[PDB]
């Protein structure tokens, strides 16, 4: 179950 | 941009015995960037129904791929893996050695 | 096994003049892949790659598909940001890789978490071990670090890694118990290959083992042969097991000075092998 990422 | 050359291993799933069906593997690892061409050869000719694993990478961010196909080895037939990558001047051909 | 990991690996590769970046995602429990997403594939869905993950209801597949597509979009944007940060042209192809995951012990307790990026194969930014701050590798990455500090990205990721990530891993381990918990020991043997009248190769083999973690070493007179050992990378057999061998070149007649040593979680005790003609 995956998490999330953010913009650079 | 970092570039790393592929490590190449060609090998059977099971110990070969002439006449018994098996799987021929070409494992390419440690390379970067990810674009790469991999063919399994039988007596110099490209084998057709060849599958491969989903692109993934190791702790050091280098990629690895497994290419495989069913096969039935014999005393006579030569097998090899041919690999091209941007780090290679020319395609690299690694012959299957049943003791490796 | 004594500890377990859940890991996701993301690769984006820009294709200038050929549309949006290629985006590939794969998820693993230990050394077993269980999902994939590939932007080139027609389904545009997260897809199963291990039997036990198909026990997940349809909500799962919809949700995981939504998340991986949102991830693809963000890393697409990320490739663009990086071009600007590094003042690179739109003509070149570039790679953005992302990995995250959690390790838990056999007691079900959190051991460590990861959340990190590499750009063109080099470390860009990574969540440190205490899950509270960032290792940013260069000038560009400090801009991202400042941005993520202000939005408290470290706390969001710590909560994910210690919470949902661990919950997910435990659930997968339950559903895939019959295969995921196995610790199949290597079957070992040794072979001898003459090179000349002066030398031969001794090769120690480990076959059929899971998980992939293994230590295979040669000793001469009880001493490490680190700088004289040919040691290949652990490789998949294709049937869910792994293979490895280590070899040494030995002077003729000196075979008995050499021992092969095998450590693997599946072994009741570490193995010592000798050449037995
Ligand atoms: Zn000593």
């Amino acid at each position: 179950r995956a998490g999330f990422v953010a913009n650079f | 941009a970092i570039q790393r050359t592929p490590k190449i291993q060609v090998y059977s799933r099971h110990p070969a015995e002439n006449g018994k069906s098996n799987f021929l593997n070409c494992y390419v690892s440690g390379f970067h960037p990810s674009d790469i061409e991999v063919d399994l050869l039988k007596n110099g000719e490209r084998i057709e129904k060849v599958e491969h694993s989903d692109l993934s990478f190791s702790k050091d961010w280098s990629f690895y791929l497994l290419y495989y196909t069913e096969f039935t080895p014999t005393e006579k037939d030569e097998y090899a893996c041919r690999v091209n990558h941007v780090t290679l001047s020319q395609p690299k051909i690694v012959k299957w050695d049943r003791d490796m | 096994a004594g500890s377990h990991s859940m890991r996701y690996f993301y690769t984006s590769v820009s294709r200038p003049g050929r549309g949006e970046p290629r985006f590939i995602a794969v998820g693993y429990v230990d050394d077993t892949q269980f999902v994939r997403f590939d932007s080139d594939a027609a389904s545009q869905r997260m897809e199963p790659r291990a039997p036990w993950i198909e026990q997940e209801g349809p909500e799962y597949w919809d949700e995981e598909t939504g998340k991986v597509k949102a991830h693809s979009q963000t890393d697409r944007e990320n490739l663009r940001i990086a071009l600007r940060y590094y003042n690179q042209s739109e003509a070149g192809s570039h790679t953005l890789q992302m990995m995250f995951g959690c390790d838990v012990g056999s007691d079900g307790r959190f051991l460590r978490g990861y959340h990190q990026y590499a750009y063109d194969g080099k470390d860009y930014i990574a969540l440190k071990e205490d899950l509270r701050s960032w290792t940013a590798a260069d000038m560009a990455a400090q801009i991202t670090k400042r941005k993520w500090e202000a939005a408290h990205v470290a706390e969001q990721q710590r909560a994910y890694l210690e919470g949902t990530c661990v919950d997910g891993l435990r659930r997968y381990l339950e559903n895939g118990k019959e295969t995921l918990q196995r610790t199949d020991p290597p079957k070992t043997h040794m072979t001898h290959h003459p090179i000349s009248d002066h030398e031969a190769t001794l090769r120690c083999w480990a076959l059929g083992f899971y998980p992939a973690e293994i230590t295979l070493t040669w000793q001469r007179d009880g001493e490490d042969q680190t700088q004289d050992t040919e040691l290949v990378e652990t490789r998949p057999a294709g049937d869910g097991t792994f293979q490895k061998w280590a070899a040494v070149v030995v002077p003729s007649g000196e075979e008995q000075r050499y021992t092969c040593h095998v450590q693997h979680e599946g072994l009741p005790k570490p193995l010592t092998l000798r050449w037995e003609p």
